[PDB]
RNA sequence: GGUGUCUUGGGUG
């Protein structure tokens, strides 16, 4: 679905709203979503 | 939030003319002169080659805002002379004087090589 | 009178500029057993009272993702909550603030003392020095 | 954080002589001598370097999150 | 809001009837009012804040 | 009647002292050569994967501020006059920078150098990030460690320093007259004597210092200027000032050319 | 189509 992260070990991962907010390689309790897929535009300014 | 676009100070819109005359009658034959999108480096350019001419009068400019790109131009002559006439000698006077400095300039940075 | 004037150039090359983070905070309450709120992406029709900002920005999850631009009455957090005794939810949606822009930096994701689900979202943006900002010596 | 591409005042390049200031430094020049052999004359020029915290080196110690 | 309309212009403290006085409005870009020098001596105001 | 002579010619400065031209000709000359000749700048950066310390938008500002050579630029066109809904290969140039640091110990330093130009419209010499030798580095960009990464696109433009200091092809341009205060413009402040508590020009030995028998002339308008132009390394000295007099010559031209088309 | 209340502390004028 939508692409995680996790706090302590790094490890990537994804979830689907049913799994507890957890990371599976260490079992961490901190997780962040992953950076968008869009391009960004920036005026360099 | 308020900031107006950087662009704006050079860039003439299609609406809006680069120059508009309207006569002072006041004084005999005085014309104002709009400049848009221009600034104190074409001002002080013309007002200082006009301010040499015998025919020329009264000359000045200013830029009543820092905030809006335009400077306003008031130019008197004398009676047989028109001060637009004026204005077109001073343009082509300063377009020969700059090709003489750059071939000179040129030729000097050539010997420097 | 106390006024000052500054280098536009100066300005355009980097004096005085700063980076700005604003976090926004929200989680899911218990208003009994099985009644809770969720994050998640509130469909109009089971949902109402809807804010009048865009929900077109949140994932499946009801969080919005990492480097999306953001305006100011957007959605960046969806929360319904439910009504008690289809179209059985109330929203509890975090908008951003009507004033500020920016960029979605780091959307963390975890949960509270009590197991349920805790979600934190800062923004970013930059702050460029102009007529009406104060300095001193 | 990092060394400013230009100088900020009047905006001569200033950002490729970070490393070279640094071993100019570290061979025991002094900070006025190093400045002048990077041929930067003008004071605003001069300050923009000799005035450089580089915090960049602190923000890099916290390990990669990804 | 446009150019020249009559507007009522305030600071507080209000100590005297010329801390509120009738100003013609002129727009401009920026977020900050303007205020011609002459007139920051009744308001008691400085640009300072 | 104009006369120029030059002093010190190298290629990121030239030093000249000009002479037989009016004051307001002189700082015309400095003004446009300071704000008004176009060069070439990144005006767009497409960010793939910024996984470093610095905001996405730090980043974007350093690469703006990069000179890039503009020899070609005035066959360019300005991204607004071209008929492009998007900027087309010929009034923009496209650059990429990819970095990436592998290993687990050393910071790998992103330098402008790494700079790669892909399109633009050959075969006009424009868009390369300036070096100042063969083994340059350039300008320091972004530091990384393990696995941060740095997957850039960032696109070229035609602009002037009007519009923001970035394409400003000079740094400082020094500009005097009248060493010796013969037309007595200043009063030198003093505490005791205004001869010896001022430093004397650099130019100073360029002209003879006044008489003390000298009395004031009030005809004597100023008529040598000394002026060092330099540069950022995107145009050489020659081509700024060349450019500069063309630019003043096309803006009066544009005055000229509607005064005579409003009739 | 409808964006809640009160105190404590730190500042600006
Ligand atoms: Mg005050
Ligand atoms: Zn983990
Ligand atoms: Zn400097
Ligand atoms: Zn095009």
């Amino acid at each position: 679905g939508v692409k995680y992260t996790c706090g302590a070990c790094a490890h990537n991962f994804s979830l689907n709203k049913s799994d507890p907010v957890r990371c599976k390689e260490c079992g961490h309790r901190v997780i962040y979503k992953a950076r968008t897929k869009r391009m960004i535009q920036f005026d360099a300014r | 939030m308020n900031a107006p676009d950087r662009f704006e100070l050079f860039i003439l819109p299609d609406d809006v003319p680069k120059l508009k005359i309207t006569p002072d009658s006041r004084v005999p034959n005085c014309i104002i002169i709009k400049f848009e999108r221009e600034d104190h480096t074409l001002a002080n350019l013309l007002r200082e080659e006009l301010a040499l001419y015998p025919d020329v009068t009264f000359v000045a400019y200013k830029v009543e805002h820092p905030l809006f790109a335009n400077f306003v131009m008031r130019l008197q002559t004398e009676e047989g002379t028109r001060p637009k006439q004026a204005l077109e000698r001073a343009c082509a006077s300063i377009i020969n004087k700059l090709k003489t400095l750059d071939h000179k300039f040129n030729e000097e940075w050539n010997i420097k090589n | 009178e106390d006024s000052m004037i500054m280098n536009q150039s100066s300005i355009d090359r980097g004096l005085f500029r700063s980076l700005f983070f604003r976090s926004y905070m929200d989680q899911e309450k218990r208003f009994g057993i099985s009644i809770v709120e969720e994050f998640e992406k509130p469909t109009r029709a089971t949902t109402l009272r809807l804010k009048h900002g865009t929900y077109e920005k949140l994932d499946e999850d009801g969080l919005i993702a990492p480097g999306v631009r953001v305006s100011g009455d957007d959605i960046i957090i969806g929360k319904t909550t439910p009504i008690p005794p289809y179209h059985t939810k109330r929203d509890a949606s975090t908008p951003l603030r009507s004033t500020e822009n920016g960029i979605v930096d780091q959307v963390l994701l975890t949960t509270n003392q009590e197991g349920l689900k805790f979600v934190k979202v800062r923004m970013r943006t930059t702050k460029v020095p102009q007529i009406g900002d104060k300095f001193a010596s | 954080m990092i060394i400013p591409v230009r100088c900020f005042s009047c905006g001569k390049v200033v950002g490729d002589k970070w490393d070279a200031y640094l071993r100019l430094l570290e061979e025991g020049k002094q900070e006025g001598d190093a400045l002048d052999e990077l041929k930067l004359k003008r004071y605003c020029c001069r300050r923009m370097v000799l005035t450089h915290v580089d915090l960049i080196e602190k923000f890099l110690r916290y390990n990669p999150l990804e | 809001l446009m150019d020249d309309d009559p507007v009522l212009f305030n600071r507080q403290p209000s100590l005297h009837k010329m801390s509120m006085m009738a100003h013609r409005v002129k727009v401009m870009p920026y977020s900050t009012f303007r205020l011609n020098l002459s007139v920051t001596s009744p308001y008691n105001a400085d640009f300072d804040g | 009647e104009p006369k120029v002579n030059i002093i010190n010619a190298q290629d990121d400065e030239v030093e000249l002292m000009l002479s037989d031209v009016n004051l307001s000709l002189a700082n015309s000359l400095r003004r446009t050569m300071l704000a008004e000749v176009p060069t070439l700048a990144i005006d767009l950066v497409e960010i793939k994967m910024n996984t470093s310390v610095l905001a996405d938008e730090f980043i974007s500002h350093r690469l703006g501020l990069i000179p890039l050579v503009s020899e070609d630029v005035e066959e360019m066109k300005y991204s607004r006059d071209c008929t492009c809904e998007d900027y087309c290969d010929e009034c923009s140039v496209v650059l990429e920078l990819s970095a990436r640091h592998e290993g687990e110990e050393g910071t790998t330093d992103v330098y402008s150098s790494s700079l790669i130009k892909v399109s633009g419209p050959g075969n006009l010499n424009v868009g390369e990030p300036v070096r100042r030798d063969d083994y340059d580095q350039g300008i320091l960009l972004c530091k990384l460690r393990n696995h941060q990464e740095l997957n850039i696109r960032c696109i070229a433009k035609k602009g002037i320093a009007k519009e923001h200091a970035k394409w400003s092809p000079c740094s400082a341009i020094a500009f005097e007259y009248d060493p010796h205060n013969k037309l007595k413009h200043t009063d030198f402040w003093f505490e005791v004597d205004a001869k010896k508590e001022w430093p004397d020009s650099k130019y100073a030995t360029w002209e003879e210092p006044p008489k003390p028998g000298e009395v004031f002339d009030y005809k004597a308008k100023p008529n040598r200027f000394y002026m060092t132009v330099e540069t950022t390394g995107s145009l050489k000295a020659n081509q700024v000032f060349s450019r500069g007099i063309k630019t003043l010559q096309e803006k009066l031209a544009n005055v000229l050319f509607e005064l005579e088309n409003s009739r």
